[PDB]
C-alpha cells in the first residue's frame, strides 16, 4: 500500500479517559480536545486547508464508552495487562553548544494509556516551554507518545527525562548530556 | 492506584493503493489489545476475529442500512477524506538536513565513526549511503535506524566505523523523494 | 474542506 488512514478512539475506565484523532501513515493529523469540544490540528497550516466538526467525535465516544460496558461484562471482567513503555531520549537536530535545539522524549510500546512524564533539568522539574502530544495509536494496539523541551545546550546542565506507569515497578529516567 | 484497567479501541482504517485507485476500508473493534469484530470491505460485512465478537457481528450483519453504510466508506469516507487531506499529507514533502560529523567508539580512543546526520525530512523513505574516494563503503555501517520525531518531520543517524587517513574524502549521499538528484555532503581529514 | 467521521457501531445487548 502507498498510504493509511485511520481514525482511531478509545474509551478506558475507571479513568473515564477517553480519545479520538486522525492518523496518516503513523503521524498524526488532527486529535479532537474533548473536555473543549474542539479540533486540534496537530501542524497549524492543517487547519487552513481542511476543517473538522468536533462534535462528531463526542457521539462516537459515547458509544465507544457503551460498547467498553457491554464487552467489560462479555469478558467476564477480565481486565487490562499492564505494558510498560521503552523510552528514548534524542535531540531533534544535531547539537551545538548555546544553539537553540529541542530535546525528544519518546514514550513506546505501551498500555493502557495513562502515563506521568516528567522533564528534569539537573534533578529539577521543568515546565517552562514543554509540549506534548495526546496517545498515538500503534499497529500492535499499544500506544506510543511525544514530549519535547526546547533547550540551550551547555555543558553545565544535564538531562533526564521521567516516565512514570503501572506496567513500571519503578520510575524510568533516561538521560541526556552534552558528548 | 492498583485498580483494574478495562480497555475499548476503534480503529476506521483506510488503506490506498495508488492513489484512489484501488482502497480498502477497514471497521476495527478492540477490547484491550484484542480485535474481536471488523468489517473488511473485501468482504461487505462484519465477521467475528474472536469469540467475545460473535454477538456484534450477528447484530450488525441484521441492520442492511449499517452495512450499506460501510460498504459505501471506500468511497463517501476514504476516498473523500484523501481528497480533503491530500495537500498537505500525501503531497508533503520535506528536505533533509544533513550534518558529518567525527564520533568516537570508545571514550580516550582517536576519532574512528563518521556521523551522517540527516535531519528534518518527509516523508520516511531514504536511503543514505557512505563513500570514500568515490567507492561507496558498504562494510562499518551502523544506524539509528529511522526514527519519526512525532511533528512530521524524520531524522536518521548513519555512521561509518573508519579509521580517518590524512587526504581521504569522505562522502555522505542521501537520496529521498523531496530530491531530484542525491544530496551529497564531504567530510575531509 | 470537511474531514468526515466514520461511526462506531453500538454492541449488542
Ligand atoms: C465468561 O463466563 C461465562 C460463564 O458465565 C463463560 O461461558 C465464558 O466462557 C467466560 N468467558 C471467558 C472464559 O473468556
Ligand atoms: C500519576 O500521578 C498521580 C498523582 O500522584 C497518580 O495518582 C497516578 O497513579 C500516576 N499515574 C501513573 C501512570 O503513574
Ligand atoms: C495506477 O494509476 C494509473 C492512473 O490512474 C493507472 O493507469 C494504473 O492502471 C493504476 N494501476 C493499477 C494497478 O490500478
Amino acid at each position: 500500500e502507498e498510504h493509511v488512514i485511520i481514525q482511531a478512539e478509545f474509551y478506558l475506565n475507571p479513568d473515564q479517559s477517553g480519545e479520538f484523532m486522525f492518523d496518516f501513515d503513523g503521524d498524526e493529523i488532527f486529535h479532537v480536545d474533548m473536555a473543549k469540544k474542539e479540533t486540534v490540528w496537530r501542524l497549524e497550516e492543517f487547519g487552513r486547508f481542511a476543517s473538522f466538526e468536533a462534535q462528531g467525535a463526542l457521539a462516537n465516544i459515547a458509544v465507544d464508552k457503551a460498547n467498553l460496558e457491554i464487552m467489560t461484562k462479555r469478558s467476564n471482567y477480565t481486565p487490562i495487562t499492564n505494558v510498560p513503555p521503552e523510552v528514548t531520549v534524542l535531540t531533534n537536530s544535531p547539537v551545538e553548544l548555546r544553539e537553540p535545539n529541542v530535546l525528544i522524549c519518546f514514550i513506546d510500546k505501551f498500555t493502557p494509556p495513562v502515563v506521568n512524564v516528567t522533564w528534569l533539568r539537573n534533578g529539577k522539574p521543568v515546565t517552562t516551554g514543554v509540549s506534548e502530544t495526546v496517545f498515538l495509536p500503534r499497529e500492535d494496539h499499544l500506544f506510543r507518545k511525544f514530549h519535547y523541551l526546547p533547550f540551550l545546550p551547555s555543558t553545565e546542565d544535564v538531562y533526564d527525562c521521567r516516565v512514570e506507569h503501572w506496567g513500571l515497578d519503578e520510575p524510568l529516567l533516561k538521560h541526556w548530556e552534552f558528548d | 492506584d492498583t485498580r483494574p484497567r478495562f480497555l475499548e479501541q476503534v480503529k476506521h482504517e483506510c488503506h490506498f493503493f495508488n492513489g484512489t485507485e484501488r482502497v480498502r476500508f477497514l471497521d476495527r473493534y478492540f477490547y484491550h489489545q484484542e480485535e474481536y469484530v471488523r468489517f473488511d470491505s473485501d468482504v461487505g460485512e462484519y465477521r467475528a476475529v474472536t469469540e467475545l465478537g460473535r454477538p456484534d457481528a450477528e447484530y450488525w450483519n441484521s441492520q442492511k442500512d449499517l452495512l450499506e453504510q460501510k460498504r459505501a466508506a471506500v468511497d463517501t469516507y476514504c476516498r473523500h477524506n484523501y481528497g480533503v487531506g491530500e495537500s498537505f499529507t500525501v503531497q508533503r514533502r520535506v528536505y533533509p538536513e544533513v550534518t558529518v560529523y567525527p564520533a568516537k567508539t570508545q571514550p580516550l580512543q582517536h576519532h574512528n565513526l563518521l556521523v551522517c546526520s540527516v535531519n528534518g525530512f518527509y516523508p520516511g523513505s531514504i536511503e543514505v549511503r557512505w563513500f570514500r574516494n568515490g567507492q561507496e563503503e558498504k562494510t562499518g555501517v551502523v544506524s539509528t535506524g529511522l526514527i519519526q520525531n512525532g511533528d512530521w518531520t524524520f531524522q536518521t543517524l548513519v555512521m561509518l566505523e573508519t579509521v580517518p587517513r590524512s587526504g581521504e574524502v569522505y562522502t555522505c549521499q542521501v537520496e529521498h523523494p523531496s530530491l531530484t538528484s542525491p544530496l551529497t555532503v564531504e567530510w575531509r581529514a | 474542506s470537511a474531514v468526515r467521521l466514520r461511526s462506531s457501531v453500538p454492541g449488542v445487548r
